[PDB]
């Protein structure tokens, strides 16, 4: 609904500065944190994020490390809500690919340069990650230049590639329909006498449609394009709606003749879950 | 020794400068030239009538107090150093809540050109007010803007200017855009004097043109309605002998005709005046109740 | 408390942690004869454990708070455990509604990160689901 | 503050001319410089536009790959050169500095180009 | 290319009275309408700037009244001094001029 | 020149400045006029019991150390030496959270004048509760007020004044509300008592009545078209029970 | 008063006040009605709310911080904060329950033997809710109820 | 279809209702009273299917 994704990282950074360089004692030199806002740091952003902060229980929780060839080592832990634009023409049977994007604010290209620290195992804890509705497929570190209006910026992207489950959605969404449409088809196995029967079950099955529609409205962003589950949702609405529509000439003709009665009721009894079992097909081959 | 000649210079620039005192004070006006590079126009928000716009948002000037003379010609400064110079006090008349990105550092750019001339850089996400007009609700279109100008700065003191063409200055990213119910169909820029209790000000404006997508209202909406009337419809051909069918007909569309008007009304703010989906929902409401009202005449 | 050296502990499984600053930052620091110096805060974290939300709501679950230094590896910072660690109040001014406390149980190791070994100190609550909102609710 | 252009001359069909536009009393490098066409008892027609600070340029369709503005910040003068001239081409030039709204306020004397 | 049409071409008046031109664009250009003043065998003079806004050695009796596309400049009390060409040029997106409009006694 | 000149004016306005004093610290009291343009009340929420609104807020007083004769000028400083100035210490006493927009940098306008005179603008956006009596929802109309007060400086160190007493309050015509009206508004001068002193006090409150074409068509006309529609139940004969049934438990239903 | 979350909300003046002879003075005035800024050069009390969860100190326009010293050496410090305050429920008669909410402050990082708090008036005239103070719509305020103790850390 | 609806009116009741107090894992006033009316309601449609 808000089009964006939160993750908790330990972003580190790597360079050298030749001003920081040590020669007389052999250890690596960890300081508190507050020499930070003393040293030069790179002044690395997000471009798609929304909200972020450093943490700070108990300090400011980053790390600043010198060693003694100059090497600054320079960490933070961040909590990152980027921005992803998801395509939901395809949900709940969809794959969603967003990144992070990292690059340098004021140095343009020729004044800093970004690359992974590894070039293959820079990003960690990514094969850890549980989603409780994804599942983490791929990932991919990418290192360019962009051009701004400004100058020519170095960016690195790292995005993860996301495959929506469906072992809720089923369970929670499609069962109902299936179950609507079923005791919708119901109905034929009454005979044309009672009429108010077969009519309270075709409009109470359109009743549970709707009411079914409204909760399962109550849950995404307003998008024009039309998902798979709304595809599935009309689909068995514009089945039960025939299906009392069918009743409804059934019932017409039903006085006249009595033969074409038991004909379209037989017909629709062997007919109805045929080409709805067809539909489901269709959808289930073209969306999977 | 390399290093040393910046910060001589760095020292020189600074030595002797009132950050307070914006540049010719008593002897010019200051002439600010803006430009903008939206990253992403965020959501636009129709319940509190406001939107989220993410830019870069470049001022330029001229400081004579800022002439150096180095083996650069450009200097590409951090973010602390826009701090101990003067810069303007841009605000958006409109805005809501904006946030000016410190991540990982200030994300703000400063380079110094060694003739005076100052290039500001900030990134920051604006959330401004878009006061909407809903009467063609969900068929409506909309002018989203986005005013800026200086605090505290009147006409005879800083005045803006875009910084290229003013049809060429907002420029919008190809892949920067974040609306999911709009379309953005272009800018539209402007200038003015705005008047307040404290002087007259400069005051570009942005207009951003949107005009909304209807394929969710319709699929959500419009079906069900016109299938519910349908379906109030098919009652019509049904035999005057079986009352409690056409009765069971009747009632229960006129209920869900009450459960799809109280989820519809989720959609949209709590206007005080008819939309055209309140219109359509009225009508369809008044047919259906006209269809039981019919059977019960019949 | 900000002049002299405080360790840069940090909760490493904390969605949001916050200190706490009315009216005044509540840390607390105490210095000793000999060197030895206490350092208080009152802290709220919002910690995370994943729930596997399997056998709910009869579900018995453990989901720790774990801290550790953020800079200084084990070479340099020794986390240790007293003989009176982990203290819980009256346990019924809490705000488990869902949740019933049992017990909990204190854990040290390392692990291994980019930056180097990290003596890491966990603290288990162990929770048990009372079927008593669940049960009026659905059953 | 002020702006001076070259002199009136003549040019053979089929060759090519560089006029001149030193400004005095400015930096070129602050404002756009802009360079105006006018043919007698007509309209003004606009040619191209030169950011003397950057340098990058731009110019009118019909004027695309015809004309060629180029500056000069040492000697603070800016120059418009035309070739593949035509006998449609006698007219008077102006140089035009930007400023105050986009407003071109200030402008030169004119040259007058014709073609025999 | 916004293109801006100026009306009339030509007009006649005696000294002393009011007189009113009209300037029309075919695109949106947002108060970025200049109004300039040409003398014969002279260069061009700016009188109006922005849609409103008198340039600085302008008398007070040119006006000028703007809006998204309909701009005009009106001049109240004219003189003798006040015959030449007026030219309403955009400058919105890349400057394009109108056609002109001659004035004489 | 025209720059060092004020640069060593303003100079030597702060040199020698205390902040921790008032002006005529140990003297009469400083007077302090407010003005306020109101630029947007946002939401007037009925569950949170609150209404936000963005104003421009200005305060003006005189401060006798605060004066230059050097330049004749009046001086527009960057807005961080009102850090370094004595600004009063005002605060709205319903308030939940309240913040000056620091966008691009903290919107606040501090200007100088040669007698002394001190104008100090902020861009405040404030979350105002105000408990609202709603024993006539929807057809109610609500006045909830903003205090300002002085929270440090007695009635005897400071005075709060309208600075016009009937045009400071500017820009409440133009503010459109997508449920209320804004029907009247009123500015009030006041000093209240506490334990501590007395305070001076000013008061700015908004009547509000709310529209009713939106509960007229979202609420009244379903529920009157459903009272309607269970009067169909005596139009069926009173021989078909199954109809009247369905039909009157689907109105109670409804 | 939020039941979902078992917590209630408050604003006060929070006054406290003490003795330090090292802020002795003599001049023409007997009080000095000082800033908010001048409280952070000086000792204040470390007084922390125990059942606080997630308060506010106000900022706007000014610190909402009152520091007032007279000659003899006593100082007045009162701030205005908004305490988020803990009241555990016990929900069994809803909704037709009583509760007593509680607000418990003390010292932070000070033991008994080096601060103790007291009230300034008669303990049932110490806490003091206005009149039109009340943002309640689900409950109704019946009075207050102060106390004072030692908690054994 | 009084019993049954009425059974339904006493969900989306108590539905509504449970939706107001937080989540407590006991029982309060409002839940035996919301019990014990649907207890009643339960026994009439019983009674009806029993007639
Ligand atoms: C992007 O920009 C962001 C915004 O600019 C930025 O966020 C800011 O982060 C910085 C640094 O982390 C914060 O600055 C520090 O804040 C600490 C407290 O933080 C909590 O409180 C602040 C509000 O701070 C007020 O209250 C505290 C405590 O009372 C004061 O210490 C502050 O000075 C300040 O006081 C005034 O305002 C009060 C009202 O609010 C008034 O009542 C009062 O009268 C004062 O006028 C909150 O905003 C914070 O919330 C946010 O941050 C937390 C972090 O955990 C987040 O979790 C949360 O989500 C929020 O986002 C938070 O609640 C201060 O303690 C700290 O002050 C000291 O440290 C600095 C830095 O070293 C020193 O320069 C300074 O001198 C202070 O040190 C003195 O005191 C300490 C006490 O521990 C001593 O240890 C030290 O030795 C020193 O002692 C000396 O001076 C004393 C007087 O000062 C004297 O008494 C002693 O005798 C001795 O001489 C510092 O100000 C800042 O608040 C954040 N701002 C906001 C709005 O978030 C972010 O970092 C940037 N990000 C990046 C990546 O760049
Ligand atoms: C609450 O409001 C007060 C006052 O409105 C805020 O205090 C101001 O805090 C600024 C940041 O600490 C401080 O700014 C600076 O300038 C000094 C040098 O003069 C530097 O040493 C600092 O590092 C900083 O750059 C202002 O001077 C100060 N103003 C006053 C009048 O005290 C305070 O930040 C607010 N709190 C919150 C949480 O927002
Ligand atoms: C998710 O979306 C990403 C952006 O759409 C996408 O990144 C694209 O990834 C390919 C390779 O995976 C990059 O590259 C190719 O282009 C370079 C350019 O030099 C060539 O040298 C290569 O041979 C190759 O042709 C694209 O540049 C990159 N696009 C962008 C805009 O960065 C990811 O691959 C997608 N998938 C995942 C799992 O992240
Ligand atoms: C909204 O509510 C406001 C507060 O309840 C209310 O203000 C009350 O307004 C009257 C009229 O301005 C004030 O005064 C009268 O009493 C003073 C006492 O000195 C006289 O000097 C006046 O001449 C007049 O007799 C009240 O003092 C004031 N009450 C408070 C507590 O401030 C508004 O009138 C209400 N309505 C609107 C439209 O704002
Ligand atoms: C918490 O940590 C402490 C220290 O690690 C544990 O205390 C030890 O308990 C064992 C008996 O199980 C003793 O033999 C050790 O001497 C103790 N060590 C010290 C120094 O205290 C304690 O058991 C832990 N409690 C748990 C696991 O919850
Ligand atoms: C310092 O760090 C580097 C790389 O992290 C490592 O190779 C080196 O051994 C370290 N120094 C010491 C003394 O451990
Ligand atoms: C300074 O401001 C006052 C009132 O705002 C005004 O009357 C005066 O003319 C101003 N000074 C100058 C030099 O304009």
């Amino acid at each position: 609904v808000n089009m964006d994704y939160t993750l908790t990282m330990y972003f580190q950074q790597a360079w050298r500065d030749k001003r920081l360089s040590y020669n007389v004692i052999p250890l690596n030199l960890t300081l508190d944190n507050r020499v930070a806002d003393q040293l030069w740091v790179p002044d690395t952003y997000f471009l798609n994020d929304k909200k972020s902060f450093v943490h700070g229980v108990t300090v400011k929780n980053r790390m600043i490390r010198l060693h003694p060839d100059g090497t600054v080592l320079y960490g933070l832990r961040i909590t990152t809500t980027a921005a992803c634009m998801m395509d939901l023409r395809r949900y709940p049977l969809d794959e969603q690919n967003c990144t992070l994007e990292i690059e340098s604010y004021g140095y343009t290209t020729d004044d800093i340069e970004f690359y992974w620290r590894g070039d293959d195992n820079a990003v960690t804890g990514v094969t850890k990650i549980e989603l409780p509705q994804f599942s983490i497929v791929d990932y991919k570190l990418i290192t360019k230049k962009v051009v701004f209006s400004t100058g020519s910026y170095p960016r690195l992207s790292l995005s993860f590639k996301l495959k929506r489950n469906i072992g809720y959605f089923i369970l929670q969404t499609y069962m109902p329909s299936i179950l609507i449409t079923i005791l919708s088809w119901v109905s034929f196995w009454i005979n044309y006498d009672a009429s108010a029967a077969r009519v309270a079950l075709g409009i109470t099955t359109v009743l549970t449609m709707t009411t079914i529609n409204t909760h399962l409205r109550e849950t995404l962003p307003k998008i024009p394009y039309v998902k798979a589950i709304d595809m599935y949702l009309m689909g068995c609405f514009v089945f039960v709606f025939m299906a009392l529509l069918e009743y409804a000439l059934v019932n017409y003709i039903f006085f006249s003749q009595p033969a074409r009665a038991a004909a379209i009721d037989r017909w629709s009894r062997i007919f109805f879950p045929v080409v709805f079992s067809f539909f489901n097909i269709v959808y289930w081959l073209y969306y999977v | 020794d390399n290093t040393t000649v910046f910060t001589r210079i760095l020292d020189r620039l600074l030595d002797g400068y009132d950050n307070r005192l914006r540049p010719g004070l008593g002897e010019r006006v200051t002439e600010v030239k803006t430009d903008i590079f939206v990253t992403s126009f965020g959501p636009v928000s129709d319940h509190d009538m406001e939107y989220t716009i993410d830019v870069f948002f470049r001022q330029s000037w001229k400081d004579e107090r800022l002439k150096f003379k180095g083996p650069m010609t450009v200097l590409r400064l951090n973010n602390l150093m826009a701090s101990k110079i003067w810069t303007p006090d841009t605000f958006f008349h409109n805005g809501k809540k904006s946030v000016a990105h410190n991540m990982t550092m200030p994300n703000k750019l400063l380079r110094i050109t060694e003739d005076g001339t100052l290039l500001y850089t900030m990134r920051l996400t604006v959330r401004a007010e878009c006061p909407m007009h809903l009467e063609d609700f969900p068929m409506d279109a909309h002018a989203c803007p986005l005013k800026f100008g200086s605090y505290a700065y009147t006409r005879a003191e800083v005045v803006y200017e875009w910084t290229r063409e003013p049809a060429r200055s907002v420029v919008v990213a190809e892949d920067g855009s974040r609306l999911n119910q709009y379309d953005l169909l272009g800018q539209t820029v402007d200038s003015g004097i705005v008047q307040s209790s404290t002087g007259e000000y400069v005051v570009m404006t942005t207009h951003f043109h949107l005009k909304r997508k209807i394929g969710y209202f319709v699929i959500q909406t419009y079906l069900p309605c016109i299938m519910t009337v349908i379906l109030s419809q098919v009652s019509f051909w049904l035999n005057r002998e079986s009352v409690p069918a056409r009765t069971v007909f009747g009632v229960t569309t006129v209920l869900t005709m009450t459960t799809l008007s109280i989820s519809a009304r989720n959609s949209l703010p709590k206007v005080a005046y008819a939309t055209a989906m309140d219109w359509f929902i009225a009508v369809c409401y008044a047919f259906v109740f006209s269809a039981l009202i019919e059977f019960a005449t019949v | 408390v900000g002049k002299i050296w405080i360790p840069d502990t940090f909760f490493r499984n904390s969605k949001k942690a916050d200190a706490h600053w009315i009216t005044t930052p509540n840390r607390m620091l105490r210095i000793w004869n000999d060197g030895r110096v206490l350092y208080t805060l009152r802290l709220t974290i919002d910690a995370e454990c994943q729930l596997q939300l399997h056998n709910f709501p009869m579900d018995e679950h453990s989901c720790p708070l774990e801290f550790s230094s953020y800079g200084y590896p084990r070479e340099e910072i020794v986390y240790q455990w007293k003989r009176s660690s982990v203290e819980v109040g009256d346990t019924r001014s809490w705000r488990l509604y869902q949740f019933s406390f049992v017990g909990l149980r204190n854990t040290t190791e390392v692990v291994k990160t980019t930056s180097g070994d990290y003596v890491v100190m966990s603290v288990y609550f162990d929770l048990s689901r009372r079927m008593g909102y669940f049960t009026i609710q659905t059953y | 503050v002020q702006l001076q252009q070259s002199g009136a001359e003549l040019v053979k069909p089929g060759a090519s001319v560089k006029l001149s536009c030193t400004a005095s009393g400015f930096n070129i490098k602050d404002t756009y410089m802009y360079w105006v066409k006018q043919r007698p008892e007509q309209g003004l027609e606009w040619i191209g536009r030169i950011d003397p600070a950057n340098g990058d340029t731009k110019y009118d369709p019909k004027f695309q790959g015809k004309a060629t503005i180029t500056t000069d910040t040492f000697s603070n003068t800016a120059y418009l050169q035309l070739s593949s001239l035509t006998s449609e081409d006698t007219a008077v030039y102006y140089c035009a500095r930007k400023g105050l709204r986009w407003a071109m306020d200030y402008w030169g004397q004119g040259t007058s180009v014709t073609v025999s | 290319n916004i293109v801006m049409t100026q009306s009339p071409k030509s007009m006649s008046m005696s000294v002393g009275e009011r007189v009113t031109l009209s300037c029309k664009a075919s695109e949106y250009v947002g108060t970025y309408v200049s109004w300039y003043q040409q003398k014969p065998e002279q260069s061009p003079k700016l009188l109006i700037y922005g849609a409103s806004n008198r340039y600085t050695g302008v008398p007070d009796r040119f006006t000028g009244s703007g809006s998204a596309t309909d701009f005009t400049l009106t001049i109240g009390s004219v003189q003798a001094e006040d015959l030449a060409d007026y030219h309403c040029g955009q400058s919105y997106s890349y400057p394009t001029f109108g056609a002109g409009t001659k004035l004489e006694l | 020149s025209n720059m060092s000149l004020v640069k060593e004016t303003v100079d030597r306005l702060l040199k020698g400045y205390d902040i921790r004093l008032r002006p005529d610290f140990g003297g009469p009291p400083v007077a302090v006029g407010m003005n306020i343009d109101i630029a947007s009340i946002d939401m007037v929420s009925e569950v949170n019991m609150d209404y936000t609104l963005t104003m421009y807020f200005q305060q003006a007083w005189r401060d006798k150390r605060l004066s230059y004769n050097v330049i004749p000028l009046n001086l527009t400083l960057d807005n961080r030496v009102a850090d370094q100035l004595w600004v009063p210490d005002t605060y709205f006493l319903n308030d939940k959270k309240s913040f000056v927009h620091g966008v691009t940098v903290k919107n606040r306008m501090i200007r100088l004048h040669p007698d002394g005179t001190v104008l100090y603008g902020l861009r405040i956006t404030t979350t105002a509760a105000c408990m609202m009596d709603l024993r006539r929802y929807p057809l109610d109309e609500q006045n909830c007020t903003l205090e300002i007060e002085s929270y440090g400086y007695t009635t005897d160190d400071i005075e709060f004044y309208w600075r016009g007493d009937d045009n400071a309050v500017t820009g409440v015509t133009k503010i459109e509300l997508p449920q209320f009206s804004i029907v009247d508004y009123k500015l009030i001068t006041k000093k209240v008592v506490f334990s501590t002193g007395s305070y001076p006090r000013l008061s700015l409150s908004f009547k509000l009545k709310r529209n009713i074409g939106y509960f007229i068509l979202q609420t009244y006309m379903p529920s009157i078209l459903i009272t309607i529609l269970s009067w169909v139940s005596f139009w069926i004969n009173y021989d078909a029970s199954a109809a009247r049934v369905a039909l009157g438990i689907t109105t109670v239903l409804t």
